[PDB]
């Protein structure tokens, strides 16, 4: 329940890209389309192509899928200085052994360790039973390939009925005591203007 | 950490024998963490039974044998010619994975 | 269950760097595990020295200072201190709130 | 400031029960978790009772499961550690640890242990 | 199923080691590849279980320094390096690799190598 405009959103860091499926990048604001949900996270550089809607690869199978009709996109800048640190900022990571192919849009959250059945572990991490996630290094310097790249992938839906976020910008300015036509909030006439 | 020391040696037998091929454990080791390694001299080991429980997919029939935690005993019976090799009795589960020593069977 | 591994006690001259040692028994040791460090004069309260493996405390100096060595956490002291001799803890993550603390040692400084 | 004061701590016969409290100043309980800890004289500090800021959950450690609860008041910031089943071995110094908040977003194995204050024992004799 | 190492090495007495295990024949996204120390007429002895995906390693305890091993992610490969060892020690290295399909897979190490005869002489 708000309007959103992302003609401000053009002014972020240099490193931009703003690619979308099912909607070009300008027909936006006219449209009035339901909510929205987004979520957003910092990735190493190079699988920032490997994220993408419905492909293979270990992550997209094991913490985030994105479906083939995604109706949204992703937006991703640069935050190595603001992630980086000299001795390495330990606080990002993903699942590593996750014995299934993770669905798209389903809360995957869990801690225990990784199981490959066999032999009962019973919790001892060792052979056969590893602990997932293993996290990155963010090192201070760095290629692109391991900057952490700041993504978010948002995902709005349709069906008009719950009108969210839509549309309505782009006003005009006036005119008076002119035959001309006129759309004022979606009702369309002509005739002249006058004050009353 | 290394306390096997699997009793037989260097011992000669005709065919047809009751040969028991035991194997001790450093410490309380679950099952399916042992292994027993046949090397032909010259080329490496092969897997054939892991931790005393089961057998692996495809090698010779007719012997195995499951081990207590500290005593892992397999029945050898009318073995065929070719199984006439070292023995390495081989531990999972411990940092480091340490190895046995050696069995030697052979004929008179 | 798993226990960690650590040393009783230490005995190093002021002004020093020493290696204070933290390892997992099940297996090799990663940042996952959030290694932490802190000091434990006998008989008072703690003080919060290393979380992360890489961060200090508010208001630590930059003497201790820990870090990943192999399959064990290292935290390292420069310039040891009449006050650094104390009992040391470490603290390693199992999962949604398992802290896990090893034997301990006490860093005497001569 | 911001400080975890522990009192009722003394002399217990073993077999009985104690509420002991835990008093915040400074913070907001429900913005952040605690840890309990039990540092005996002389040996390491053990983690008994844990409670994630919004109590959506508990946390024990294998030794004092079902025989000991921990119990929170956010209406006036106020803690209640209920003992049960005391045994002479439980004398040791009990701690109590400020945990990290969710206004900053922090992954899971909730890292914590920031702050804590003097802390209080226990006495099981008979 | 198939797990190829080195041919045979002659090399000088005290840079450092380089040898390789590339396997195949499974699944090489998770598994172990094995490193062990034997010899001609020698007592077998080990060197350590690595895999590709992430750091989880340990040495005997006379091997715990001295070496490293690099994972490398491409070509189903793991290579050992960094030796400074002893003159004494022609002596075989094997390489063991088991299969795994989806994850849940076999435990042992049957897949063994073939060995590589590396001599350091004068």
């Amino acid at each position: 329940n708000c309007v959103a405009d992302y003609s401000v959103l053009y002014n972020l860091a240099p490193f931009f890209t703003f690619k979308c499926y099912g909607v070009s990048p300008t027909k936006l604001n006219d449209l009035c389309f339901t909510n929205v949900y987004a979520d957003s996270f910092v990735i190493r550089g190079d699988e920032v192509r490997q994220i993408a809607p419905g492909q293979t690869g270990n992550i997209a199978d094991y913490n985030y899928k994105l479906p083939d009709d995604f109706t949204g996109c992703v937006i991703a800048w640069n935050s190595n200085k603001l992630d980086s640190k000299v001795s390495g900022n330990y606080n990002y990571l993903y699942r590593l052994f996750r014995k299934s192919n993770l669905k798209p849009f389903e809360r995957d959250i869990s801690t225990e360790i990784y199981q490959a059945g066999n032999k009962p572990c019973n919790g001892v991490a060792g052979f056969n039973c590893y602990f997932p996630l293993r996290s990155y290094s963010f090192r201070p310097t760095y290629g692109v390939g391991h900057q952490p790249y700041r993504v978010v992938v948002l995902s709005f839906e349709l069906l008009h009925a719950p009108a969210t976020v839509c549309g309505p910008k782009k006003s005009t300015n006036l005119v008076k005591n002119k035959c001309v036509n006129f759309n004022f909030n979606g009702l369309k006439g002509t005739g002249v203007l006058t004050e009353s | 950490e290394i306390v096997l020391t699997q009793s037989p040696g260097t011992l000669s037998l005709s065919p047809g024998e009751r040969a028991t091929l035991s194997c001790r454990a450093s410490q309380s080791v679950s099952s399916s963490y042992l292994a027993w390694y046949q090397q032909k001299p010259g080329q490496a080991p092969r897997l054939l039974i892991y931790g005393a429980s089961s057998r692996a997919t495809g090698f010779p029939d007719r012997f195995s044998g499951s081990g207590s935690g500290t005593d892992f005993t397999l029945t050898i019976s009318r073995l065929e010619p070719e199984d006439f090799a070292v023995y390495y009795c081989q531990q999972y589960g411990n940092s480091p994975w340490t190895f046995g020593q050696g069995t030697k069977v052979e004929i008179r | 269950q798993t226990v960690v591994t650590q040393e009783p006690s230490f005995s190093v001259s002021p002004g020093g760097t020493v290696t204070l040692t933290c390892g997992l028994s099940s297996g090799s040791v990663s940042t996952a595990y959030f290694p932490s460090w802190y000091q434990q004069t006998p008989g008072q309260a703690p003080r919060t020295l290393i979380y992360g493996t890489n961060t200090r405390s508010s208001g630590v100096p930059d003497r201790f200072s820990g870090s990943i060595l192999g399959n064990k956490a290292a935290l390292t002291i420069t310039g040891a201190q009449a006050d650094d001799e104390s009992d040391y803890y470490c603290v390693l993550y199992m999962g949604r709130g398992i802290v896990v603390f090893g034997g301990g040692t006490k860093l005497t400084v001569l | 400031q911001v400080q975890l004061v522990e009192s009722g701590g003394g002399v217990v016969q073993p077999g009985r029960s104690l509420r002991l409290s835990c008093a915040a100043s400074g913070f907001t309980l429900s913005s952040y978790g605690m840890h309990w800890v039990r540092q005996a004289p002389g040996k390491g500090l053990e983690w008994v009772a844990v409670i994630s800021y919004d109590g959506s959950n508990k946390y024990y450690v294998d030794s004092v499961k079902g025989r000991f609860t921990i119990s929170r008041d956010n209406s006036k910031n106020t803690l209640y550690l209920q003992m049960n089943s005391l045994r002479a071995e439980d004398t040791a110094v009990y701690y109590c640890a400020r945990g990290w908040a969710y206004w900053e977003l922090l992954p899971d194995y909730y890292y914590g242990m920031d702050v804590w204050g003097q802390g209080t024992t226990v006495t099981v004799s008979s | 199923m198939q797990l190829v190492q080195s041919g045979p090495e002659v090399k000088k007495p005290g840079t450092s080691v380089k040898v390789s295990c590339k396997a195949s024949g499974f699944t090489f996204t998770s598994s172990a590849v094995q490193w062990v120390r034997q010899a001609r007429g020698q007592r077998l002895e080990w060197i350590g279980w690595i895999v590709v995906g992430s750091g989880n390693t340990n040495y005997a305890q006379k091997f715990q320094e001295r070496v490293t091993i690099t994972r490398d992610m491409s070509t189903s490969t793991a290579y050992m390096e960094l030796s400074s060892l002893r003159s004494e020690d022609t002596a075989v290295y094997y390489c063991a690799a088991p299969y795994c399909s989806g994850g849940s897979c076999f435990d042992g190490f049957d897949i063994w190598g073939q060995g590589t005869m590396v001599t350091v002489s004068s």
